[PDB]
RNA sequence: ACUCAACACGGGGAACUUUACCAGAUCCGGACAGGGUGAGGAUUGACAGAUUGAGUGUUCUUUCUCGAUCCCCUGAAUGGUGG
RNA sequence: UCCUUGUUUUGCGCAAGGUGAGAUUUUGGGCAACAGCAGGUCUGUGAUGCUCCUCAAUGUUCUGGGCGACACGCGCACUACAAUGUCAGUGAGAACAAGAAAAACGACUCUUGUCGGACCUACUUGAUCAAAAGAGUGGGAAAACCCCGGAAUCACGUAGACCCACUUGGGACCGAGUAUUGCAAUUAUUGGUCGCGCAACGAGGAAUGUCUCGUAGGCGCAGCUCAUCAAACUGUGCCGAUUACGUCC
């Protein structure tokens, strides 16, 4: 779906991501002030797709998600972009 | 109702105050001030 | 007000859970937080805390970033600081963490538990326990108890005086328990129930 | 019951052994031993140094 | 759960929800493509018709809307109020 | 502590009386050692071993409907209502109680960084004609909420009514109507009308429960759960004794 799309976004410039864990939609970030749209169910899946692969590391806490994104993550990431970066966590400090 | 600490919806919802802490039970669930002396 | 309080316990019990599975083995005492008017300081209480701030510095601003897209709070409004805790054996959940390693990386329970202890009544301790029941074997649900110079659970005063921490490991055939206590030199209530002096 | 017998040498998995090299003998195994155990060691068993030991796994 | 340390007990005053269980349908959560299908694909979404308790778009026909993620085969997997 | 100068061989202490708000673990609760039980809990959990369910999945579903609640009148556990004259049964009026609950939705409007609606109670229409029940104004985040606190137990001879009966004592069945709640009612609704009561039951065999004081017993209110219902549970208050204060069978 093209709902993907505002997610593999979502990862870039917004440092660590945090979700809830629902059956039911409701929009994930808050912190990163894009307001996508888009039902929590997809985030996660994307979110776990790339944790198998290593790229991505989680951390639970309750209920809530919240993954962070490694040194590995942040390579993969501005390649799927195409865009160069000066390293997602490092440019915000 | 429906709880929002499990997703269980069974074995109890305390909505008491505006809490839930009876989906995970308060006593090892604890640190919220609570204590008992009497 | 009513509301106040039990949101304030609220936010304590998340922020504790969190730190308190996700950084571990760094002697996390735990947190305490306070507000400044329109901030709030929430300092870290660690052994180490070159972890807590991390030598990219990204574990502190993470552990920040998190708080904030949950809560809706903003820079600002929301800070985070480390502190230094002398003395790992006066922090309870601290030598929890380091026994807890112990046990995970394969040694003898004995030896292990033997180690806190010397640490603990170095540095002058009242007594301490260590009771680490769960398996040793099989076929049991064995239980074995460490205790060391004297501790009391008369009262409710006892309470404040010894911190405890309760943890798990995690290894092959099943769970195993672990449990740290450790009565202090020095009272949080400045209060004793035994002896009476008598100033000469 | 009379007849059963044989029922757990029937299921049972057969590799049917596995081919390895010829040994030492006479004076050379007793040599190879000798090597093994009471040489290039701190101990000698004993059972301070135990002469067969196993991986683990499972556990019960 | 079954003398006491059972039996207005499981914060258990449950009707749809809760739900184990029953009567039926559905999803991917089966993620992970490493071995295959891009355009026009097994597809995403869809009026009518049909399907069926369910004009419900799951499905099938019609025709339209299509990202190629959904989909194909293995391995792998996660989820569970199951013991 | 004092005192009885009693009891106390000296000690540890004991009894009665006294001062006194209060006579000994001050009073009532809460915590609690060591050794354990193959006690319960894998339907509390992101607390878990293994191995079962892993797609005509049984997992899972704001999916629909049903169950857990069924009725030979069957046994048991717990609860509540009575058989009435020591609220006593239908009527009226008086004086008078205490903890505790409550609010805030990214939903609208508001601006250079954002306010009021899901809580209660007040007041008045709800009687030129019922109850159930409709709606508008008004305040509160609670020592504000209209006196922050009230109607049951109780008091009453106002010269009330009934009057030793299964009734005018009790309800449980049963039919008809209507409004309220909700995503959905299939007596869910139930604070309601008005039938049935002349259906039980007359303090109830054997057996058996637990409390020595503001307790037992009697009575009411709130919280709790939560579309909605409390004979339940938890807490506060009111009226408030008889016997014993001994022994070990």
């Amino acid at each position: 779906k093209r709902s993907r799309d505002d997610v593999y976004r979502f990862f870039f410039t917004e440092g660590v991501i945090s979700c809830k864990k629902d059956p039911l939609g409701t929009w994930t970030g808050s912190l990163g002030g894009k307001t996508f749209t888009v039902p929590s169910i997809q985030v996660m899946q994307l979110m776990r797709s790339m944790k198998s692969r290593g790229l991505i590391k989680e951390q639970f806490a309750w209920r809530h998600f919240y993954w962070f994104l490694n040194d590995e993550g942040v390579e993969y990431l501005r390649k799927y972009l195409f865009l160069p970066h000066d390293a997602v966590p490092n440019t915000h400090k | 109702r429906h709880c929002v600490i499990c997703s269980n919806q069974k074995a109890v919802i305390r909505k008491y105050e505006l809490n839930v802490c009876r989906q995970c039970f308060r006593e090892n669930a604890a640190n919220i001030g609570f204590s008992k002396l009497r | 007000k009513k509301r106040m309080i039990i949101r304030d316990g609220v936010f304590y019990a998340e922020l504790f859970e969190f730190l308190k599975r996700e950084l571990a083995d760094d002697g996390f005492a735990g947190v305490e937080h306070r507000v400044t008017s329109t901030r709030t300081e929430i300092v870290i209480r660690a052994t180490k805390t070159r972890e807590v701030l991390g030598e990219k510095g990204r574990r502190i601003r993470e552990l920040t970033a998190c708080l904030q897209q949950r809560f809706h709070y903003k820079e600002g409004k929301l800070q985070l600081f480390a502190e230094r805790v002398e003395v790992r054996g006066l922090s309870a959940m601290a030598q929890a963490e380091s026994l807890r390693f112990k046990l995970l990386s394969n040694l003898q329970v004995r030896r292990a538990a033997m180690g806190i202890i010397r640490h603990v009544m170095e540095s002058g301790a009242k007594g301490c326990e260590v009771t680490v029941g769960g398996k040793i074997k099989g076929q049991r649900a064995k239980s074995m108890t460490f205790r060391d110079g004297y501790m009391i659970k008369s009262g409710t005063a006892h309470k404040n005086f010894v911190d405890v921490a309760t943890r798990h490991c995690h290894l092959r055939a099943g769970t195993l328990g672990v449990k740290v206590k450790i009565m202090l030199p020095k009272s949080m209530q400045n209060e004793e129930e035994i002896l009476p002096d008598v100033i000469t | 019951s009379l007849a059963r017998a044989g029922k757990v040498k029937n299921q049972t998995p057969k590799v049917a052994k596995q081919e390895k090299k010829k040994q030492p003998r006479g004076r050379a195994f007793k040599r190879l031993k000798y090597t093994q155990r009471y040489l290039a060691k701190t101990l000698k068993p004993g059972e301070k140094l135990h002469m067969n030991k196993q991986p683990p796994g499972k556990a019960g």
